[PDB]
DNA sequence: CCCAGCTCCCTGCTGGCTCCGAGTGGGTTCTGCCGCT
DNA sequence: AGCGGCCCTTGTGTTCAGGAGCCAGCAGGGAGCTGGG
């Protein structure tokens, strides 16, 4: 559509489901949970494609894909033990550990396994940013993902009770045109983490800054991620 | 799929409809086809933790109702008659079982031979979820969560074609 | 109170007669001392919603007693051997393996049921095949030990077990899943009457709203109003009262459904429907 | 006897019924068109309330026919109406409600 | 006019548009150009983007 | 089990009477109205032991117009009636020079026994009843409204008088609970008079089928 | 929001006006409580649409003949008289009985 | 009561099925498919419970004390160790009509006790 | 059918009037004549129109009954109410 | 309305609630809940009509 | 002078067929190609 | 140069609108009849 810049940019990152507008059950035409961040609530037809027919949100990148040989030497080279070398005694209180959906092995410790992983992730090491990693808790289960198609956004990353996005970053980020420092060094440094819709469920985010600071009462007080700006889930 | 039959022989029996066989198979004969005829290697393989026996109890009809069946040529047998191809001779009907367990059922985990290990691993843990979906101890999913769904764009698209039409080069 | 459908689905399953609607209820009307009380009107309920064995069970247990004198279960060795010192069934004629259910008071006495409507019930249901016996209303836990007399004996406990379980009705009508009881308080379902006086009066009396459909049970049945009884379901109207009953009950259905939300529309429209979905004597569903 | 055969029809207190004709407003329309006045005496026998009625109720023809057929459908037609006739121009409360002339 | 920023409410507009001699509410009055009379009702009135959309009479 | 039994047996009998006389056949005031004290005091209210048996609880009417024309009302003690018992009541009717008679069954009635219902129609016009529907009567329900069976000089003059046949008037089908509870077959006309909101009563005609 | 919140906020109250300004959750489950409207609206269509079509195609030759009774294509009665008083829905409007209550 | 758990044989390692010796008139537990017999000790062959009185705090996991996405609470300790902190969540277990009941956890590591209140 | 005992209503339907100033109207466009006098109307629905208010139109209503026959009213013979 | 709505999840958190006759306890938590925001809803109202 | 096949009929289940709003304005693509006689 | 066939890749292959209401076909079971002992 070469009506306007907007329907442009919009065609552009257009989505569709092929569920068939002859359809009429509202429950895959409802606005889902799940379109946060990642799709335009507004944005859709009013006719006879309602909810079908989506728009992509202005920070979301849907992934390219990536090979899992990588992750898998790195597990191998982990404590991680393989399918076949285990007991099926062993599977009771160890954790899964998928890939793209294919049951890799098992693990005895994984919470110091995600700290890694996602230490690796934020300084562009072997796992690329565009790996999704959803540690299923109470679930045993840990998916890992490197499929394409896996819409994702980027999403501050949170310490303790503060932000890694310091001032130092936003100055190089004012001279970017002198010094070079763009969004690729900003997601390098650790300050920003591209997360998916399946790990969404097991982050928690803050719709801004003000939510980490002291309060009366603590809501929530152990956040691990942040929203850039709440506008952005706008398409 | 990896169903489970509603209630109403004495309990619920759990089934699996394999591809390119149009009759609904029991999973333990699935499971002696793939080379574990031991029951007990069979749960181990489904129900990871035997102090649970609330999961032993559903999965029993399904071992009562196949049980006549112990080794694997002859679930290898079953399955094949049950397809619309059954092959006059037993011979060909194990070898039809063979390749469709081992190239059309579950690809991911592995087409090559000597996977049947890996195979019968996740079909454990597909019963598995069955298992905790109908005993409660999990939730059910949502088939508009987009963290189960896939995006196809020009990449993953345009490869399909480029594959299907070098193959026709 | 209970989900009813209404609108579009409401519409279209009158216009097109449907055998199997989306939320089929009932309207019963209580006659006398029920209406104006509600402990007679509770018993009433109990008498229409279907209870089976398995909404009074707490937890079932198929045990292998060789000797009911010496019983596996400990706590029940009180009341067994009080039942045992006589011979009150062929005893050569029993099976070792027990079938031990135990009730929860709570159901059972929501229900006014006790453990002896439930025996005569087993023991109507399979004759004198299956001996059934129980404790009396004091201890702490409901009680009662079934066994077989005469596939195999522990097989054949869990079939009827979880056989029995289901469609053994100790209570009520089947097809009625559950009922809901309430004071209306629109004057549409009260009780309209004459006084001597000449005024019309609105008694406010119990009414029950049931999530099934079965109105020659319902309606003869003690306590029961046979005459502003009614349901939604029109198949069973003309299947019960016939042609020019369920002309009235389907413009009723339609004025309540375009009235629901405020609107009007003429009777002589509702009329015109109703009629040429039934001047051939059959239910002629628009279709 | 109409008080009854409505008890019967409407078991509910609901009046609200649809007619062809509103009386209350075409007295009111003649009371302004020939200036009645509420206050002095009518000049309205009440026989000439009742005998007209009658003879208006005749005039209603929803069925044409003298057999006893159909006389009674027209009977049954017009019901409801001539009992909202009878209630309304009756001969007490056209002299000390309405006050026509 | 960014969606959520709570740095500009309807408070803050309505105190700035006081200080260059308008109605803080931004209504205004009008004269009615038929025949130059005021009109009762204080109008509303403002800049305001506005688009035109393809779907033309003449197609 | 015992009480309810012959509460049931009562307000059938009561909805017999009220079914004949609504037929016009000579039903008694005393036993039209009965009271469950006055049944059980007359029959008995011990049906489990046999008294009454349901064999008691026959009744014999005859019209008002005409005293020959009687009818039989049965009781069969079996659930599920068969083709054997059917014979057994044609038998007494012939006996007893009767035409007509009413099987109140239990339970159901076999397909066999429905068939000698409709072969013997001509001979004996004898119907089938379950006494699960004759609990109630439902021409005292507020849906139903207030029917009546025309005679064929009423419906000779309906039908010169709208000037139309049979075929043109509405239907009801013989099987309707109310043209079983009146007895009417096809051809005979049914005269419905209901209550109206946009008239006040409302006469319609129903021809059977 | 955390897990296991059945409060007001988490749920979808919307606690703000539209003139003070939406946050952005309660924005997110405005537009639920909206995209259903939609649905709904572009739903309905072919199913009310399908009735109209159908409730007309079985009575779209019922006319009222010149005996002033109802009849079908077939030359079938469904009623003697329209809306069982012979009176269009034009002229009628509502009223009250005053010999009822 | 309790449920019963599947017994297993020795030498095919199949599912043992109950059986009654009418001889010595004992209860033994017996192979479908080989000859192996084994003498049972529980006496009861199957249990269902229809209430579901199921403790859901042995399906409960220590591991859950590590999720950020729920929520924590001083106000309940920890009789355990007495860890002030303590993570709070519902049941959310289907057949369950009581769900709104509240489960705590023990935020403290290698302790994970679990209670209700 | 006896035209002595007609039936049928009296009054002439709005289905009725429409068709005879119809066709009336078609008459008096084909130059037909006319039976009422004339202003300075031009339009055959005019002309055609007064003369129903004239009730002087030569035409006859053949209303159909179900059962088969007919009654024929005249223009003149109905009563016009709109 | 926030600090009744919160009082009503404490009380069926501690099984402080029962359910109503014809609903089930979560039935019954929305039905107050439901309830205790729809009032507000209508109180504010008034008050902005006023 | 009972009785088990044999016939007839009715229940119930499964599977197959038809239906799925009214309109309107633009656009592109395509209506063969290849093997054999 | 014109007539014949057919590409859906798994010759064996995925959903070409999928899902909600009548209707035809067949398995199943109970009643009743009837020629044998
Ligand atoms: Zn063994
Ligand atoms: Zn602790």
């Amino acid at each position: 559509n070469r009506l306007t810049f907007a329907s442009t940019l919009s065609h552009l990152r257009r989505l569709n489901s092929p569920i068939g507008r002859d359809g009429k059950l509202a429950k895959p035409r409802q606005l889902h949970n799940t379109l946060w961040g990642m799709v335009c609530p507004a944005e859709t037809p009013e006719g006879h494609a309602v909810g079908l027919v989506k728009n992509l949100a202005l920070m979301a990148y849907i992934s390219v894909g990536s090979q899992p040989s990588p992750i898998l030497e790195f597990l191998e080279e982990w404590s991680m033990e393989n399918l076949e070398e285990i007991s099926p005694a062993a599977i009771a209180d160890a954790t899964k550990i998928f890939v793209n959906g294919c049951w890799v092995g098992i693990h005895k410790d994984p919470e110091q396994l995600m700290n890694t992983l996602r230490k690796l992730r934020r300084q562009m090491d072997i796992i690329v940013s565009e790996v999704s990693m959803i540690r299923d808790i109470r679930e045993r289960e840990i998916r890992i993902y490197t499929d394409a198609g896996r819409i994702c956004r980027p999403l501050l990353i949170v310490e303790k009770q503060k932000l890694l996005l310091k001032k130092r970053h936003i100055d190089q980020l004012k001279e970017r045109e002198y010094n070079n420092y763009s969004w690729q060094d900003l997601v390098a440094s650790g300050v920003v983490e591209y997360i998916d819709t399946l790990e969404e469920e097991t982050v928690m985010l803050a719709m801004t800054p003000d939510d980490l600071q002291e309060k009366e009462v603590a809501y929530c007080s152990t956040y691990t991620h942040c929203e850039i700006h709440p506008s952005m889930i706008l398409g | 799929w990896v169903s489970m039959l509603a209630r109403g022989a004495i309990g619920q029996r759990i089934v699996a409809t394999l591809p390119y066989i149009k009759q609904e198979v029991p999973i333990i004969i699935v499971f002696r086809a793939l080379g574990f005829v031991s029951d007990r290697d069979i749960l181990e393989h489904i129900i990871y933790d035997f102090e649970d026996p609330e999961m032993m109890e559903m999965v029993k009809p399904s071992l009562d109702e196949a049980f006549v069946i112990q080794e694997q040529n002859v679930a290898l047998n079953f399955i094949g008659s049950r397809g619309a191809k059954p092959g006059v001779t037993k011979e060909k009907r194990i070898k039809y079982a063979k390749e469709v367990l081992q190239k059309e059922m579950l690809p991911h985990v592995g087409v090559s031979d000597f996977c049947e290990t890996k195979k019968a691993y996740f079909l454990g843990y597909m019963v598995h979820r069955l298992l905790l979906a109908a005993l409660g101890r999990r939730e059910l999913d949502d088939r508009d969560h987009y963290g189960n769904k896939r995006l196809d764009l020009a990449g993953p698209l345009l490869a399909f074609l480029f594959r299907g039409m070098f193959k026709n080069l | 109170a209970k989900n009813v459908t209404l609108g579009v689905p409401r519409l279209k399953e009158l216009i097109n007669i449907s055998k199997k609607p989306k939320t089929p209820s009932l309207t019963v009307f209580l006659l006398g001392q029920s209406a104006r009380d509600a402990e007679r009107a509770k018993d009433i309920l109990c008498r229409l919603e279907h209870t089976t064995l398995r909404k009074v069970t707490a937890n079932t247990a198929i045990y292998y007693d060789p000797n009911p004198q010496s019983t596996v279960v400990a706590e029940d060795q009180e009341w067994v051997n009080v039942y045992y010192e006589m011979p009150d069934f062929d005893v050569a004629r029993i099976s070792p393996w027990l079938l031990r259910v135990e009730l929860d008071r709570k159901h059972m006495t929501d229900r006014k049921l006790t453990m002896e409507q439930i025996a005569e019930k087993i023991n109507a249901g399979f004759g004198d095949d299956l001996n059934c016996i129980f404790n009396d209303d004091n201890a702490e836990k409901l009680v009662l030990r079934i066994r077989i007399m005469n596939m195999d004996d522990d097989v054949f406990l869990r079939c009827i077990e979880s056989n029995m379980l289901t469609d053994m009705t100790l209570q009520g009508i089947e097809q009625i899943s559950k009922v809901y009881m309430h004071l209306p308080q629109t004057d549409n379902k009260k009780k309209i009457i004459i006084t001597e006086d000449g005024e019309f009066k609105a008694l406010q009396e119990w009414i029950l709203e049931t999530d099934g459909v079965s109105l020659m049970r319902v309606l003869s049945e003690k306590d029961v109003d046979p005459v502003r009884t009614t349901s939604n379901d029109i198949v069973e109207i003309f299947t019960v009262l016939g042609i020019e009953a369920v002309r009235k009950a389907l413009e009723r259905e339609l004025y309540h459904v375009i009235s629901f939300d405020g609107s009007y529309v003429n009777y002589r429209h509702l009329a015109l429907l109703c009629d040429t979905m039934t001047c051939r004597g059959h239910l002629m569903a628009i279709t | 006897e109409d008080r009854e055969v409505l008890r019967v029809i409407f078991p509910t207190g609901d009046s609200k019924v649809v007619l062809p004709c509103n009386l209350l407003r075409m007295i009111w329309n003649a009371q302004k068109i020939f200036h009645i006045n509420p206050r002095l005496p009518s000049d309205l026998h009440p026989i000439k309330v009742v005998e007209g009625v009658k003879e208006l109720s005749k005039k209603l023809v929803i069925v044409n026919g003298d057999d006893p057929l159909s006389r009674q459908a027209q009977e049954n037609a017009t019901l409801l109406f001539n009992i909202h006739l009878r209630s309304t121009l009756c001969s007490r409360r056209m002299a000390e409600e309405f006050r026509l002339s | 006019a960014t969606p959520f920023n709570d740095a500009v409410n309807v408070q803050k507009i309505s105190n700035l548009l006081s200080d260059y001699g308008y109605h803080l509410r931004g209504n205004e009055v009008l004269y009615n150009g038929f025949t130059g009379r005021k009109i009762t009702s204080q109008i509303f009135i403002g800049p305001t983007y506005y688009q035109r959309l393809k779907h033309m009479v003449d197609d | 089990d015992d009480e309810e039994e012959t509460y049931r047996l009562w307000k059938i009998r009561k909805t017999i009477m009220q079914l004949c006389h609504d037929r016009g056949y000579l039903v008694t005031q005393d036993e039209l109205d009965q009271t469950l004290e006055e049944f059980k005091a007359q029959f008995g209210d011990k049906p489990s032991e046999g008294r009454p048996r349901r064999t008691d609880l026959t009744v014999l009417v005859a019209h008002n117009d005409d005293p020959t024309d009687q009818m039989f009302v049965f009781f069969p003690e079996e659930p599920k009636v068969g083709i054997k018992t059917i014979k057994v009541y044609c038998q007494r009717m012939q006996e007893e020079n009767i035409t007509r008679a009413l099987i109140v069954v239990q339970q159901g009635m076999t397909p066999s026994a429905k068939q000698s219902l409709v072969d013997m129609a001509p001979k004996y016009i004898l119907e089938q009843f379950l006494q699960q529907e004759l609990l109630i009567n439902i021409t005292e329900h507020e849906l139903v409204p207030e029917h009546v069976v025309m005679t064929k000089e009423e419906v000779t003059e309906l039908l010169a008088r709208y000037k139309l046949r049979e075929n043109q008037l509405p239907r009801i089908q013989a099987g309707d609970p109310v043209a079983r509870y009146f007895g009417i077959k096809r051809g005979q006309v049914v005269k419905i008079i209901r209550p109206s909101e946009t008239a006040g009563r409302y006469i319609t005609y129903r021809l059977v089928q | 929001f955390i897990k296991d919140d059945y409060g007001p906020e988490s749920r979808g109250f919307v606690e703000n006006s539209y003139l003070a300004g939406l946050t952005p959750t309660e924005f997110f489950f405005h537009a639920m409580g909206g995209r259903e409207g939609l649905i709904d609206t572009a739903v309905k269509t072919a199913e009310t649409g399908y009735i109209q079509r159908r409730l007309i195609k079985s009575m779209e030759s019922v006319m009222v003949k010149y005996d002033a009774t109802v009849r079908n294509s077939i030359n079938q009665v469904v009623q003697l008289r329209y809306g069982e008083d012979g009176l269009a829905g034009e002229s009628v409007e509502f009223q009250n009985l005053a010999t009822l209550k | 009561p309790g449920f019963v758990g599947i017994r297993f044989c020795q030498e095919c390692n199949n599912m043992l099925y109950p059986k009654e010796d009418k001889e010595n008139r004992i209860l033994l537990y017996a192979c479908r498919n080989c000859d192996y017999q084994q003498e049972a000790d529980n006496s009861c062959i199957y249990v269902n419970k229809i209430t579901h009185e199921v403790d859901e705090l042995t399906q409960i996991i220590a591991d859950v004390s590590q999720d950020p996405t729920l929520p924590r609470t001083e106000d309940h300790p920890c009789q355990k160790c007495g860890h002030k902190e303590a993570v709070f969540f519902q049941s959310h277990s289907a057949r369950a009509e009581d769900a709104m009941r509240l489960y705590y956890v023990c935020t403290a590591p290698h302790c994970g006790h679990r209670w209700t209140e | 059918q006896a035209n002595q005992k007609r039936i049928t209503t009296p009054y002439m339907t709005k289905y009725e009037r429409a068709r005879v100033l119809g066709t009336r109207a078609l008459q008096i466009a084909m130059c037909a004549p006319v039976m009422v006098e004339l202003e300075g109307e031009t339009d055959p629905l005019l002309i055609a129109m007064k003369e129903l208010k004239a009730r002087k139109i030569p035409i006859i209503i053949r209303r159909y009954l179900p059962d088969g026959s007919y009654e024929d009213w005249g223009v003149d013979e109905l009563i016009i109410s709109d | 309305a926030k600090q009744d709505v919160i009082e009503v999840i404490e009380k069926a958190h501690n099984n402080e609630l029962e359910p109503t006759p014809g609903n089930t306890l979560r039935q019954t938590f929305e039905n107050q809940v439901n309830r205790i925001l729809n009032d507000a809803r209508d109180k504010t109202g008034s008050s902005a009509q006023k």
